[PDB]
């Protein structure tokens, strides 16, 4: 739908007028709407084929593991290998405690 | 000075960056703007990175007007930042590597070298980048890349430029065919015989690919201008 940024405050129609983003989270809030914009500015391209920063790059790989693991848990729950869902529950706790 | 001093005036690398957890310069408060420049005074202003040199923060608030003039001319800052209250320029003694602060984005790293040395400049800028990244949480997103105020910069956040003096190519009427060719090749030219050539896009390519292609095309221009002079 049509929301505003919880941090910038900026709403999409503001973004249309101003043409400049409010904060990190405006990309989050306008994700759907931005993609036609990027396609147009960068010759159809829309995904970063570039550089991962050093420090936070590894913490972003951990959140990828977490979320893959969150999905293995879900199948295992729709399946009924619950001894193994116990394993994933604790594997996920592991990866979040490493962030802390 | 620099490789091809005759032909290429300089090589420029620019990396735009924003704090993740601070509002972009479009909506951030003055207190926010002040904290960024203090975080840069505290953690970077008297620090050496080896090989690049010592950096020294110039607060624009503390800067004499003609000092700002010289910084504008030397291309270390942009004109909007001269009246910016919390704007700043973190500059190397060599004055070749600078880090503009609180302009369109929070951070804009610049490597400005004399010759035709895009790659040396890339390498240097990625060092200042990683250096700052050690102590600053970058506004990054694994799918869209580095996040910037303008969408024309998102992704690599890299603008790469080469400045070239090509008298003979103007005189030989070659220049009229070459600008159209540049554009179709993903680059953009601007301007009596001085042209600046930069990458068009910042999303979907790697920084290697950006500098690579810009370098390749600039190299062929260098050989054409030299061949036109021998004529
Ligand atoms: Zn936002």
């Amino acid at each position: 739908q049509i929301s505003a940024c919880p941090k910038c405050g900026m709403t999409f129609q503001q973004f249309r007028k101003i043409g400049r983003f409010g904060c990190s989270e405006c990309y989050k809030t306008f994700h759907s709407n931005i993609t036609p914009i990027l396609r147009k500015v960068h010759s159809g391209n829309t995904v970063h084929a570039g550089k991962i920063p050093k420090r936070i790059g590894g913490n972003l790989h951990v959140r990828r593991q977490i979320d893959m693991l969150k999905k293995e848990l879900e199948s295992l729950i729709h399946q009924e290998e619950f001894e193994n869902a116990a394993h994933v529950r604790d594997q996920i706790r592991l990866l979040e405690q490493s962030l802390k | 000075k620099g490789p091809e001093s005759d032909i290429v005036l300089s090589s420029r690398i620019r990396l735009a960056r924003n704090f993740e957890h601070i509002r972009f310069p479009t909506r951030y408060s003055n207190e926010e703007a002040s904290s960024i420049i203090q975080q840069f005074e505290d953690q970077f202003s008297e620090q050496e990175i080896p090989g690049i040199g010592k950096f020294v923060l110039i607060r624009m608030n503390d800067a004499q007007p003609l000092e700002k003039r010289v910084l504008v001319e030397k291309h270390l800052i942009s004109p909007n930042l001269t009246e910016s209250p919390f704007g700043g320029c973190l500059l190397s003694e060599n004055e070749e590597v600078s880090v503009m602060l609180n302009e369109e984005d929070h951070i804009r790293i610049q490597c400005l070298f004399p010759g035709f040395q895009l790659l040396e400049a890339m390498k240097a800028a990625n060092q200042v980048d990683d250096w700052i990244e050690e102590k600053v949480d970058y506004a990054f997103n694994e799918q869209r890349g580095y996040l910037t105020s303008c969408p024309t910069n998102v992704g690599t956040g890299l603008r790469a430029s080469v400045m070239m003096h090509l008298p003979a190519l103007v005189l030989t009427r070659q220049i009229n065919r070459i600008i159209p060719a540049i554009n179709q090749l993903g680059l953009v030219v601007r301007g009596g015989n001085i042209f600046q050539i930069s990458n068009q896009i910042t999303l979907g390519k790697s920084e290697q690919d950006i500098v690579e292609d810009l370098n390749s095309v600039a190299a062929q221009l260098i050989e054409q201008e030299r061949s036109a002079r021998e004529a």
